[PDB]
């Protein structure tokens, strides 16, 4: 890149890095509640919802 | 002793709808056993229930 940047006074190139902590959660413990409901039937062969 | 007929006033009134995705089948029946229905219609179609 900075052999680039000095043979072109028009054309430019660049270089950039950054970092990524990325926090999980919500605001309070009622906002996680997660339901489900799962069904067999006689023949081997499943329903979920 | 001789036999007898119901005479049960709604006749019988069935609608089958397929779906167009998964070979899913609708199956609005105005029955006592629906369990019966689901099992002769898997069968038929050759279907999982």
């Amino acid at each position: 890149v900075e052999k680039f940047n000095a043979e072109n006074y028009w054309k430019k190139k660049g270089l950039a890095m950054v970092p990524l902590k990325f926090p999980v959660g919500l605001g309070s413990r009622a906002a996680g509640q997660a339901a489900a409901l799962v069904h067999i039937y006689l023949d081997g062969s499943v329903l979920v919802t | 002793m001789g036999g007898q007929e119901h005479f049960y006033m709604e006749t019988q009134s069935m609608l089958v709808v397929p779906k167009g995705e998964d070979q899913e089948m609708d199956v609005y029946v105005s029955t006592q056993f629906p369990k019966y229905i689901q099992d002769i219609v898997a069968s038929t179609l050759k279907l999982p229930a």
